[PDB]
């Protein structure tokens, strides 16, 4: 899910209260359609409601369905709301406390995001962009190595139980470590930035069963998210449950701190894109990784067959037996091609498109050969001796929406097993009736 | 993917905005520059990809000018305020030149174009415009020079947008035409963010969506080559394609073409 | 060596990785080579590469190398030495070389000039400067055989002896046994017992610059050796052949396949050498051209090996030309040299250099090794992505499209299996409406089309349904010239079908459009011939199969010669405007009526 | 016959490569096209016959 569906299921209220940081404003303007961004500086200045036949005449008659869209999405997000103009007319306006504050956030006015930086001077430890970067990936890696159930990688005990209720693991016997199911591995098989902004959601979706505000912790999200890289912020200022959600940030790699107790943090590469190379790919099904960590050589071996391991490159080739492993797994052709085309190198984006159509076709191909056949268990009804008779019956079990194939040349009908009961007794009545 | 480059060229020429403050009006340079920073600021919310540049001409040369508000705005504004003041406190008029060297700030733009084309990623196009708010009147001296300009920008397909203030410029109408750009005449200077808004903040896809005002009366008066002034009726040389004003019994450039 | 993930990783290895990845080249332990293409010194470690090794594989981005004996051997027959070799496999390595690589590549380049074998007087003789190495294979029991009577110690000057002239395939076979490998070089420059002709080709057959990379490399050092040289049908082939013959300035012997290749080299020697037809002979019982004292002359297999009674005038032939030396004798479509009485014919005729020209050097029962050694080295191997990105050769773009198996043929062919479904999927309904389709398509749009198809009984409905030319093959010899001299100079009609034909070097004119069917089982040859009768979009070639059938196997197992090449196939599963227009079996009650007369075969 | 033409075209058109291809064209293109290059990109990749 993207962020304008979680944000378009929340009340009324809590988009009121998230508009009231000028950081949250930025970004849910940024997640907005272009036609929709056009609309939203037009307006800014406007303090008095348009009509809604006047904002429909700025875009022409084709293009009707973007702006209608567009407009939906606008009213579902609560940017704008419908004012009875005098006459019977309807208004469209901003929201002023949205509009207010993405001026703050644009114009200026206020004070800044962050409390303040230079009262505790220079940092004492401070690191440098390569160092946090690197910080940040180690940690990624020990995520994802404990989704795996390594050893070498220890976490918090609630870092597992998040995972659990996520549904990556389940823990069948206590005290022995979770399997991770199909949809862990899926999970796994997704790229990075979308891996992050996944758990995040579920840290939200189950926000609310530690207590924690998700306004502040939204807030305060995307203030990391549009924060500058290798600069620290003050830690002051904050309430303590958000804190403690910072201290999990510490965990996930995502905000740098060496101590607890430390007043400063500095966000990370990984911290700025969580508000949204090194394959190359061959015509003869070969794989040349520019890699030498464990994980991008473990993802790759899931659905291919290694070869060769220099101390710098791998190659592997992608086989009909490997992809069948691999979906047999849980994972997708579609998971596979997307995860290609992220990881692919920059040489293969001269190549329009960057992966060879034939690869693809390939392995979509070899995706359909999984689900050739389709089983229905159903039972089967052959003993009509009349028409009118069998297309009562017919009628019957499709008001119950309990048919799943159905032949009227030769009076041949198949329910569900559990819909085979209430045709039984049907047809028993009906006889009866008779 | 979409990468979209706006390069914005400031008219600071010191006589027409001295005398624009002379007047007392509503409008003043401060405003102006105030404006561009504010439509800067909003191409930049646009996109996260979306790149600025910000050229200020002079009768001296061009100038590259490129608490509660965004940080990378934050310093993306102070610079252009820093710029624009040293340009303007250093600005002393030594010579009988008055005319804007808007033709040197599009070549410069040009290569400044071409040069982040090459650091773009295969994978994206980098679409780019140049917006042009015109204050001065126009110089004709440098019609050949333009000209090479607004060629050169139709071969890269770099899109024109001209923003006259007070007096239209046909080289504008021209390089607008050409270059598929818009051509508007502010009605009212203190409105012109809301016009910048309104017209030139979209980009050309969106402009297919979006209603916009029609094209105003572009003309195609030529410049005489002995006289660097427009006309509409003249010789023109059947071999070099010069143009001249009056008829001659020799052509002065195939005189010189031996 | 371990097998955590099933691959033979070697990172312990090779770990010299200084700074940082300036050398676009990867080494393996046991012997291979990775090149990377998008690297500003390509060009520079493609021309190395290429003079020590020979390719396994060429696609867009990684090159991919095998080192081998022969490559090693090709490599130091030229100037390089060793030490130049081993220093710049070294420069180039970015990992560092492994220490099983330099060990083979000295064990290799040792053993190469030690021996060579030299034909004189008609007499073969083989020399050595060392003397120790005539004991040591002297024990050699095969050798033993070779002499006769015994060639006491042939004391010249340097210790050689003389061999059994029918005898020298086995001696050649035992040598690289031996790891003492033999050489074929003929020093032309300085012979005076040979009546060199006066052949001179005309300073106006300008060569690409990619045949004066296989000529050059051909003349090292001012001599000729023998070698093996690929070049695509539609690329220039016979030129390069016609100019090592004017280069070597000898008498100069042609072996070609079919009865019309000797027409075509003809052809060619009269274009392209400027020699006079009374020197030219072609010796194929045909017209007789008195080839009796000749310059150069021109015949095929088959009739150098009979191994029945041979006309009079024939055998006059073979008796004068076994009776005199030959200069760079030349083979045509060497692909199919190791066979069992084509190899033979390598014996049964004495020349100093063998010189053998293919397109499609793949071949199964894996006797291409047998080659090596037969006639000499893998001497070039043209990149044919490079060929066609320069555009003298046409970029095809190759196609795959298969058609689902219709219920009515479905049934009987999973009912059969005694050798009786080959014309089942052949006749596939769905199979002909595509052919069909693309026959259209291409017709309404003017492209030329050569429909290859094996099976003749199938292509007999085939063909006779939408009343099109065919060759059957054995129809005669004029009606096939006639028939393939109008299908270039016909606008109305510009589509034939081939059985089995056109699996060889002919003169078949410019084609756009190739749709095969129902070819032979695994021939990665005969695809790899056929495609090269297109190329010369320009233009594309499709091959049609049946699902659920064993043609899928066999077009998989086909195409991976293609792929090494760098082509890719394309699957099509659909075909737009199928229904657009009406196609032959259209209804059910044909396709059904179909079943009778493909099962009416019953050869029993 | 009239219905035979329909029903080989029913059973041929559709018979394997279309049954789970259409249902995916059917569950699927509920979004806009990302960029016009990807059509200019099969276009180019597409054979002539797949371009009427
Ligand atoms: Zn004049
Ligand atoms: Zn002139």
């Amino acid at each position: 899910r993207n962020l304008q569906e979680f944000l378009g299921g929340l009340s009324p209220g809590v988009l009121d209260r998230l508009y009231g940081h000028p950081a949250t404003c930025l970004a849910v303007f940024r997640e907005l359609p272009s036609l929709a961004k056009n609309w939203v500086m037009r307006m800014l200045f406007l303090e008095q409601p348009l009509p809604q036949a006047a904002v429909a005449l700025w875009v022409k008659k084709e293009f009707s369905k973007a702006q209608e869209e567009s407009t939906g999405l606008l009213s579902g997000l609560r940017i704008w709301h419908t004012q009875l103009l005098p006459g019977g007319l309807q208004g469209l306006i901003l929201n002023p406390i949205f509009r207010q504050n993405l001026r703050i956030a644009l114009l200026g006015g206020g004070k800044a995001w962050s409390d303040d930086t230079s009262q505790l001077g220079p940092d004492k430890h401070a690191r440098d962009v390569p160092s946090l970067d690197k910080y940040a990936e180690e940690r990624w890696e020990v995520v994802l190595h404990f989704m795996v159930g390594s050893p070498s990688a220890a976490v918090s005990q609630d870092l597992a139980q998040l995972l659990s209720q996520a549904g990556l693991m389940k823990s069948t016997e206590p005290g022995e470590p979770p399997c991770i199911t199909s949809a862990g591995f899926q999970f796994l098989l997704l790229d990075t930035p979308a891996q992050l902004w996944y758990f995040m959601l579920q840290y939200l979706q189950t926000a609310q069963s530690r207590g924690m505000d998700l306004v502040e912790i939204l807030s305060f999200l995307f203030q990391l998210s549009f924060s500058t890289l290798g600069k620290d912020y003050s830690v002051e200022g904050m309430s303590d449950s958000l804190l403690n959600f910072l201290q999990h940030l510490r965990e996930f790699g995502l905000v740098f701190q060496r101590k607890r107790k430390s007043r400063r943090y500095y966000p990370t590469r990984l911290a700025i894109n969580l508000s949204s190379g090194f394959i190359v790919v061959e015509t003869n099904y070969r794989l040349y990784a520019y890699t030498e960590s464990e994980l991008q050589i473990a993802l790759i071996a899931l659905f291919s067959e290694m070869l060769y391991r220099f101390p710098n490159m791998v190659v592997a080739q992608v086989t009909r037996e490997s992809v069948q492993q691999a979906i047999a797994s849980g994972i997708t052709a579609q998971q596979i091609i997307h995860f290609l085309r992220t990881r692919a190198h920059p040489v293969m984006l001269k190549q329009t498109p960057v992966l060879p159509p034939t690869i693809t076709d390939q392995i979509r191909l070899w995706e359909l050969e999984r689900d050739r056949l389709r089983f229905t268990e159903g039972v089967l009804y052959n003993q009509f001796l009349s028409q009118v008779d069998f297309e009562l019956l017919l009628a019957h079990a499709r008001e119950l929406g309990v048919l799943v194939f159905e032949n009227s040349a030769k009076r041949l009908m198949v329910v569900t097993p559990a819909g085979h009961s209430d045709v039984k007794r049907f047809w028993k009545r009906q006889k009866h009736s008779s | 993917d979409e990468l979209n480059l706006l390069v914005i060229v400031v008219d600071a020429n010191p006589i027409w905005w001295g005398k624009q403050a002379l007047k007392e009006s509503q409008f003043t340079l401060s405003k102006c520059i105030d404006a561009v920073m504010v439509l800067g600021n909003s191409h930049l919310f646009m996109n996260r990809s979306n790149k600025l540049a910000v050229i200020a001409s002079h009768i001296q040369e061009s100038r590259f000018l490129y608490d509660g508000k965004y940080e990378l705005l934050t310093s993306a504004n102070e610079v252009i305020v820093e710029e624009i003041k040293d340009l303007m406190t250093k600005s002393d008029i030594k010579g009988q030149h008055t005319e804007t060297l808007l033709a040197g700030s599009l070549a410069k733009a040009l290569c400044y174009i071409h040069r982040m084309n090459k650091e773009v990623k295969d994978n994206q196009e980098m679409k780019s415009r140049i917006l042009v708010i015109k204050a001065a009147e126009d110089s004709a001296l440098q019609y050949m020079n333009f000209m090479n300009v607004i060629f050169a920008a139709q071969k890269q397909n770099i899109l024109i947008d001209a923003c006259v203030l007070d007096s239209d410029s046909g080289l504008l109408q021209q390089a607008c035409d050409i270059t598929g750009g818009l051509y508007l005449k502010v009605p009212q200077m203190p409105s012109l963010l809301q016009y910048l808004l309104w017209v030139f903040l979209p980009d050309q896809d969106q402009r297919s969506q979006l209603i916009l005002p029609p094209p105003v009366h572009v003309d195609y008066r030529a410049a005489c080559f002995c006289h660097r002034n427009l006309i509409e009726i003249g010789y023109v040389c059947s071999v070099c394609l010069s143009i001249f004003c009056n008829f001659s019994p020799i052509c002065t450039t195939c005189e010189t073409a031996f | 060596k371990v097998d955590e993930y099933g691959a033979k990783d070697y990172r312990l290895q090779m770990p010299l990785k200084d700074d940082h990845t300036s050398r676009p080249l990867w080494v393996a332990p046991d012997g291979h080579i990775f090149l990377e293409a998008f690297s500003p010194v390509y060009k520079y470690a493609q021309d190395f590469l290429v003079a020590i090794a020979e390719p396994v594989c060429r696609p867009t981005h990684v090159h991919e190398y095998k080192l081998t004996a022969y490559s090693l051997y090709a490599a130091v027959s030229v100037g390089l030495q060793t030490s130049d070799i081993t220093e710049y496999l070294r420069k180039l390595s970015k990992t560092g070389v492994p220490d099983g690589i330099m060990q083979f590549i000295k064990l290799c380049t040792v053993s190469y000039g030690k021996v060579k074998l030299v034909l004189k007087h008609n007499r073969y003789f083989v020399e050595s400067c060392h003397p120790d190495v005539i004991q040591h294979l002297l024990q050699d029991p095969v050798i033993r055989e070779c002499r006769l009577r015994n060639s006491e110690g042939e004391a010249t000057e340097t210790v050689s002896f003389e061999v059994k002239q029918e005898m020298i395939e086995e001696l050649q076979k035992r040598c690289i046994h031996l790891e003492y490998p033999l050489l074929a070089e003929y020093d032309f420059r300085n012979d005076s017992v040979n009546p060199d002709i006066n052949i001179d080709l005309k300073p106006t057959a300008v060569l690409r610059p990619y045949q004066e990379k296989s000529l050059r490399k051909m003349f090292g050092n001012g001599r000729a050796r023998s070698g093996v040289i690929v070049l695509p049908c539609g690329a220039g082939k016979s030129l390069v052949g016609v100019t090592a013959a004017c280069t070597v300035r000898k008498r100069c012997l042609v072996l070609g396949n079919s009865a019309v290749s000797v027409e075509q080299w003809k052809a060619q020697f009269k274009m392209w050498s400027t020699i006079d037809d009374s020197q030219i002979c072609r010796f194929t019982s045909d017209a007789k051209d008195k080839p009796i004292g000749c310059s150069v002359a021109i015949s095929t297999y088959s009739m150098l090996g009979h191994t029945t009674k041979r006309s009079w005038e024939a055998e006059r032939v073979m008796e004068w030309l076994k009776t005199q030396e030959w200069g760079l004798m030349i083979l045509d479509e060497v692909h199919t040299i190791p066979a069992k009485m084509f190899r033979r014919v390598l014996t049964i005729v004495q020349a100093h250099c063998k010189l053998g020209l293919t397109a499609t050097l793949v071949r199964e029962d894996d006797k291409i090794v047998d080659l090596n050694f037969l006639i000499g080295p893998k001497l070039y191997e043209a990149n044919w992505m490079e060929l066609q990105n320069n555009g003298y050769i046409a970029k095809v773009q190759c196609a795959e499209v298969w058609c689902p198996m219709s219920p009515e043929f479905y049934r009987e062919y999973v009912a059969i299996k005694t050798k009786k479904r080959i014309l089942l999927y052949t006749m596939n309904p769905n199979k002909f409406r595509a052919c069909q389709f693309l026959i259209k398509f291409h017709e309404r749009r003017n492209d030329k089309i050569i429909v290859f198809a094996d099976n003749v009984f199938a292509l007999k409905e085939y063909a006779i349904r939408l009343n099109k030319p065919y060759i059957y093959g054995p129809t005669s010899q004029g009606e096939r010239m006639q028939i393939l001299q109008n299908f270039k100079h016909n606008p109305k009609i510009n589509t034939i079908f081939i059985s089995k034909v056109g699996d060889t070097s002919f003169d078949l004119p410019e084609a756009n459009v190739l749709i095969q069917i129902s070819s032979h089982g695994g021939s990665r040859r005969q695809e790899a011939q056929r495609l090269g009768r297109v190329l010369r979009y320009n233009a594309f070639f499709y091959s049609l199969v049946s699902q659920d059938t064993q043609e899928m196997a066999y077009s998989t197992k086909r195409q991976r010669f293609l792929v090494d090449q760098g082509y890719s196939f394309k699957v099509i599963t659909k075909l737009a405007g199928m229904e657009e227009e009406d196609l032959a079996f259209s209804t059910k009650e044909e396709q059904q009526q179909l079943l009778q007369k493909v099962l009416a075969a019953t050869d029993l | 016959g009239t219905s035979s033409q329909a029903e080989a075209a029913r059973i041929l058109a559709a018979s394997w490569p279309q049954n789970r291809e259409d249902e995916e064209k059917q569950k699927l293109k509920g979004g806009p096209k990302k960029t016009k290059r990807e059509k200019k990109a099969a276009a180019s990749h597409l054979f002539p016959f797949e371009k009427l």
